[PDB]
RNA sequence: UGGAGAGUUUGAUCCUGGCUCAGGACGAACGCUGGCGGCGUGCUUAACACAUGCAAGUCGAACGGAAAGGUCUCUUCGGAGAUACUCGAGUGGCGAACGGGUGAGUAACACGUGGGUGAUCUGCCCUGCACUUCGGGAUAAGCCUGGGAAACUGGGUCUAAUACCGGAUAGGACCACGGGAUGCAUGUCUUGUGGUGGAAAGCGCUUUAGCGGUGUGGGAUGAGCCCGCGGCCUAUCAGCUUGUUGGUGGGGUGACGGCCUACCAAGGCGACGACGGGUAGCCGGCCUGAGAGGGUGUCCGGCCACACUGGGACUGAGAUACGGCCCAGACUCCUACGGGAGGCAGCAGUGGGGAAUAUUGCACAAUGGGCGCAAGCCUGAUGCAGCGACGCCGCGUGGGGGAUGACGGCCUUCGGGUUGUAAACCUCUUUCACCAUCGACGAAGGUCCGGGUUCUCUCGGAUUGACGGUAGGUGGAGAAGAAGCACCGGCCAACUACGUGCCAGCAGCCGCGGUAAUACGUAGGGUGCGAGCGUUGUCCGGAAUUACUGGGCGUAAAGAGCUCGUAGGUGGUUUGUCGCGUUGUUCGUGAAAUCUCACGGCUUAACUGUGAGCGUGCGGGCGAUACGGGCAGACUAGAGU
C-alpha cells in the first residue's frame, strides 16, 4: 500500500525539505496541526522516530519493507547505516530519479508501477528492485511521443547527475557503472539514529 | 473381509496352516521317537534311525517349513546327544 | 531392491527432482543413501546431471533406476557405457 | 559484529527489593475493518461416536473353462458352432509389513549422538559357478443337489497347472579326525579324509519375438539386538529385587541372552537417587535471548508407539499386520431369535466439545510405489485445485501543476489560525481490477505407425496436460471500481474544544473524573500503522528478580546454637613414569532440509537451487606432558607425636 497524501504536511512534520523544491514548504516550517507551533519536547526517542519517518518518506518505503532492509543491511558485513543506504537508493525509483527521468518521487515510482520499463529488456512492475552492477536502466520502446517521456529531453540539465550511472543521447537508457556507496548519496538525513533505533 | 484378494489370501493361509501342520505333526513325532530310541540306549535302532530322521528333517529345511538355522541346532542337538551313547 | 529414482523437491509451480540412491520401499522426500544427481526440466534443453562415477559404480552392484531415469541415464550414456552399447558416449546439450 | 531502560515504598534521600510497562513470537482466538496475487499454513479441546463414497491391487507368456464383444459358419428368425482373437466367474504368484494418520500410552536403549554383532536375519536387485532328471495322487473351479432368513454351509461326480506328494544326483547341514592362515576367549575362514543328508519347471513365438526355475559364493539394501554418553518434576517416595544376580546341562531364537526350564550358590541394584508418585511421545528443529540460557516439539524431515478397549497366534523374507485372522469386553445395526456384521488417529465429510481451524473436487499430466515380457490396470501416495487475512511477501486504490492560500468544519485573545496543494480546476499515464483475443513451460515424455545392422538411434510425420483457455503477451476505454484500524497525562510518537460531574465511566502500571477533565462520551486536529489495526491468552526478554557467563547472607531475605565426623568436594614441596582429564593434528561420522556467506531464477520479494561454513559432539590413529588425575617414591614447611 502507498500512503497517498499530502507531501508538504509530512515534509513540515520531519522539519525537513525531503523533495527537492517546494513552494508550500519555506512558508510555514513548523509541522502542521492545530498546535502547529507549541515547542516540541526534545526527546532522543522523538528525534529518532521523526528521523526513521524521514527516511521512509523521502523514498516512499513502508515500515515492513523498511524493517526487512535494515536487518539484512544489519547483517551484510561491515557497517549497517552505508549499505541500508545503498540499498533504498538501488531502488529503482530512486534509480530514475538520480538518473533525472522524472520530476518527484510519486510519479518516477509510477512511470515503473504502470510497465514503462524494462532492466534486461525484461518486463518489471514492481518498484522494489533493487539494480545491479553493470545493468542497463531502459525503457519500452513504444513509450517514445509521450508527453511526460519527450519533456524528460530538456529537464536533464537543472538537476546534476550522480556518478555512478550514466545517462546517454538518443536512446534513454542508463548504464549503472556501479552500487553507489556513501558521498554521491545525497543527504538530506543524519542516519546514525536508525542504526540505534532497532536496538531498543 | 472386504478386499477381493483377501478372502482368497486366508483361503490359501488355512492350506498353508493345514499341510504345515502335517510336516511339524511328522517331524515332533519322529524327534520324540527318536529320544525314546536314545535314552534306552539301544545304540542300533538309534544307530539306523538318524538315515530316516536327519532325512526328513532336511526335507522340512528344504520345504522351508521351518528355517535352516533352527534345523542345524536340532540336528547338531542330537548328533552330539548320540555322541555321548 | 535398491533404485535410483527420482525424487521431488521443488515448489508448486517449479518440479525441481534431485537423483539418489535409495531402497524402494521408501517415500520420495525420505532418506537417500546417497545424492548422485540433479534433474530440472524448465530450461530449454534441460538441466541435468549425474555424477558419472558413482553411477556406474551403483548400476553395477545391482541399483535399477526406475522408468523415467532410465531415459536421462541413456541420455547421459552411463547405460551405453554401462552395457557396451556403440552409443557409450553421452548426448546431452 | 554484540547486551538501552521507565514508573512505583519517603517530607526529601540512598540502597535492598518485588510489582508494572515499553519489544518480539504463535497451528492462535475475539473486536473493528478489508482489494488482489504469490508462497506457505489450518482440530492445539473429545486416542469422543461415525451416516455416505473411494483409499490394494496385479498376471490369458501358469491352467482348467467360454459369461460378453467381434469373428468361420449353419440356420431358428432369434438358436446352436471353443476350433477361434477376446474374455466373465475360477485356481496360483507377488504385493498387501511400503505407502497415509494420530500422539493415547511410554521416563524406556523409546529418542539424539557414537560404537559392538568372532552373536545375527534380509524376498524382489547385481555378480561368479553347476542343474532343469524320472514320476504319482488329490483338489478347486465346473456340474447335479441338500440345509439355512440370510450370513453361509453339507453331499456326489469331474479336471488341471510354476498348486501337492514321491524319487535319483548335487559340499557351503552335521559329526569326528586333521592340516593351513590369522585372536579378541568363547572363537574365524579356506580345505582334506570318512559316514550321513537335503533343490527346481515349465510357459510363447511372423521362424536370431522371449519369459522362467532351482542349488549356492560375494555385494547392495533393509532390519534385529546390545552398549558408552545425553536428555523432566519430586525424598512430604529409603530399601528394591527370587527368575531376581550368576553358573552348569538342556530347551527355545534368525541371533547372544533367565528368553524359558531342572539343579546348585546366595547374589544384583541404590543417596552418582534404587523402588515409587506426577507429568510427557522424542528429535534435527521452532520462539526468545547479546550469548549462556529459558519456553516449546506445530508445517517439513528422521525415530518410536498405537490403530474401539484388552489378550494371541498364522502366513509370509519381512508383521503395533490401521482398511488381515482368533478370543474376551464396550458400543451401533439385521435376524425367520438359531444366529451374524462393523471399527475414518487414510482421503474427505457428519454429529459432539471448544474461542476456534476447511471441499463428501479433478487428474494419474509428472514423480515415488504395486503388479504384468509388454502395452497396460491400481495408487485420497503424489501433483494439484476450492475455502479460512491463518501467517509472510509483493503491489495498487493516481501523478505533475494548482491561491483568491476558495466553501464547510473546528478553535478563537474575534485581528485570524487549522484542515491545506489538501481541495475546485487543468494536464498526463493506466500497475491492479473490465472486455476482447492468442496462449503456454512444466513432456530431449507416453504410445502408434517411415526409416533403423539386431541392443541403439534419430532424418521426420499422427496423437497425448488435472492444473487451464490458467499463468502470461497484445488491443480498447477513461482517475476512472478499490481504506480502514488503533492511539494521543508518563512509559509512548502524538491536544484543543464542547457534553458529563465520584456519576457515567477509563486504565497495564500510578492514578483520572466530587463544576473549568491534555486521562470518561462526542467533535476537530494529530500521531503510528495500514489490508491491516487493536484486545485476549501463551512464552521469552527486559528480570544481574535462581546470578555458569552473572547475585548475595553484621543491620535490607539469608551463617545451622556449637562441635565432631560419614559420603562427597578440595588439597603443601619435589623426582620419574602412564597419558585418564587436558591439549594438537588427521581420518570417519555428525543425513536431507533449517540458520549464515556468495551467486542464479521465478517481474522483485517471500520461495527455490548451487558452492562454502554450521553440524560445538563422538570414535580410531599419530604427537605432548605445562596444569589436573593414577602410580612408585622423596622432603619437612601444613598436620600430628
Ligand atoms: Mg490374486
Ligand atoms: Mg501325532
Ligand atoms: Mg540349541
Ligand atoms: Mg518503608
Ligand atoms: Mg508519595
Ligand atoms: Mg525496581
Ligand atoms: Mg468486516
Ligand atoms: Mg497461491
Ligand atoms: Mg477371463
Ligand atoms: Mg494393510
Ligand atoms: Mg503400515
Ligand atoms: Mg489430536
Ligand atoms: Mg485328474
Ligand atoms: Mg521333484
Ligand atoms: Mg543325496
Ligand atoms: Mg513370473
Ligand atoms: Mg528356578
Ligand atoms: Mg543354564
Ligand atoms: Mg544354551
Ligand atoms: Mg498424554
Ligand atoms: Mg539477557
Ligand atoms: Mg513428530
Ligand atoms: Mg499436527
Ligand atoms: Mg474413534
Ligand atoms: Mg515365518
Ligand atoms: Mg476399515
Ligand atoms: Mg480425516
Ligand atoms: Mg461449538
Ligand atoms: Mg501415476
Ligand atoms: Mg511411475
Ligand atoms: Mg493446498
Ligand atoms: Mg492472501
Ligand atoms: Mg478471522
Ligand atoms: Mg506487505
Ligand atoms: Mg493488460
Ligand atoms: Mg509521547
Ligand atoms: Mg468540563
Ligand atoms: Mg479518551
Ligand atoms: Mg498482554
Ligand atoms: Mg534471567
Ligand atoms: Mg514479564
Ligand atoms: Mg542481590
Ligand atoms: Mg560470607
Ligand atoms: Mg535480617
Ligand atoms: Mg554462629
Ligand atoms: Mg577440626
Ligand atoms: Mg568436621
Ligand atoms: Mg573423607
Ligand atoms: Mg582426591
Ligand atoms: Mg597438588
Ligand atoms: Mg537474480
Ligand atoms: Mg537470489
Ligand atoms: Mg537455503
Ligand atoms: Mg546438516
Ligand atoms: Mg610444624
Amino acid at each position: 500500500a502507498r500512503y497517498t497524501g499530502p507531501v508538504t504536511r509530512k515534509s513540515r512534520r520531519l522539519r525537513t525539505d525531503l523533495v527537492g523544491g517546494d513552494q508550500a514548504f519555506e512558508k510555514r516550517p513548523y509541522p502542521p496541526g492545530q498546535h502547529g507551533r507549541a515547542r516540541i519536547k526534545e526527546s532522543e526517542y522523538l528525534l529518532q522516530l521523526q528521523e526513521k519517518q524521514k527516511a521512509r518518506f523521502t523514498y516512499g518505503v513502508m515500515e515492513k519493507q523498511f524493517r526487512r532492509y535494515y536487518e539484512e543491511a544489519v547483517r551484510q558485513p561491515g557497517k549497517t547505516g552505508e549499505e541500508l543506504l545503498k540499498i533504498l537508493e538501488s531502488r529503482l525509483d530512486n534509480v530514475i530519479y538520480r538518473a533525472g527521468l522524472a520530476r518527484t518521487r510519486r510519479m518516477a515510482r509510477q512511470l515503473v508501477s504502470h510497465g514503462h520499463f524494462n532492466v534486461n529488456g525484461v518486463h518489471v512492475n514492481v518498484p522494489s528492485y533493487r539494480v545491479s552492477q553493470y545493468d542497463i536502466v531502459d525503457v519500452r520502446d513504444k513509450s517514445l511521443n509521450t508527453v511526460p517521456f519527450q519533456i524528460a529531453r530538456e529537464t536533464a540539465g537543472e538537476r546534476p547527475i550522480p556518478s555512478w550511472l550514466q545517462v546517454v543521447g538518443e536512446r534513454q537508457r542508463v548504464l549503472i557503472h556501479q552500487l553507489p556507496e556513501r558521498a554521491q548519496i545525497d543527504v538530506p538525513l543524519t542516519e546514525q539514529l536508525i542504526v540505534e533505533y532497532y536496538s531498543k | 473381509a472386504n478386499i477381493k484378494s483377501q478372502q482368497k489370501r486366508n483361503r490359501t493361509n488355512e492350506r498353508a496352516r493345514l499341510r504345515n501342520k502335517a510336516v511339524k505333526s511328522s517331524l515332533r513325532t519322529a524327534v520324540r521317537a527318536f529320544r525314546e530310541a536314545a535314552h534306552a540306549g539301544d545304540k542300533a535302532k538309534a544307530a539306523e534311525l538318524l538315515a530316516s530322521t536327519n532325512r526328513k528333517l532336511d526335507k522340512a529345511a528344504s520345504k522351508g517349513v521351518i528355517h535352516k538355522n533352527q534345523a542345524a541346532n536340532k540336528k547338531s542337538a542330537l548328533a552330539q546327544a548320540l555322541n555321548k551313547l | 531392491a535398491v533404485k535410483i529414482k527420482l525424487t521431488r523437491l521443488g515448489k508448486i509451480r517449479n518440479p525441481q527432482y534431485r537423483v539418489a540412491v535409495a531402497d524402494a520401499r521408501t517415500r520420495r522426500d525420505g532418506r537417500a543413501i546417497e545424492v548422485i544427481g540433479r534433474y530440472h526440466p524448465k530450461e530449454e534443453p534441460s538441466l541435468i546431471e549425474i555424477n558419472s562415477e558413482r553411477a556406474q559404480y551403483w548400476l553395477s552392484v545391482g541399483a535399477q533406476p526406475t522408468e523415467p531415469v532410465l531415459k536421462l541415464l541413456k541420455i547421459t550414456g552411463d547405460w551405453q557405457k554401462f552395457k557396451g552399447l556403440p552409443g557409450a558416449q553421452g548426448r546431452l546439450k
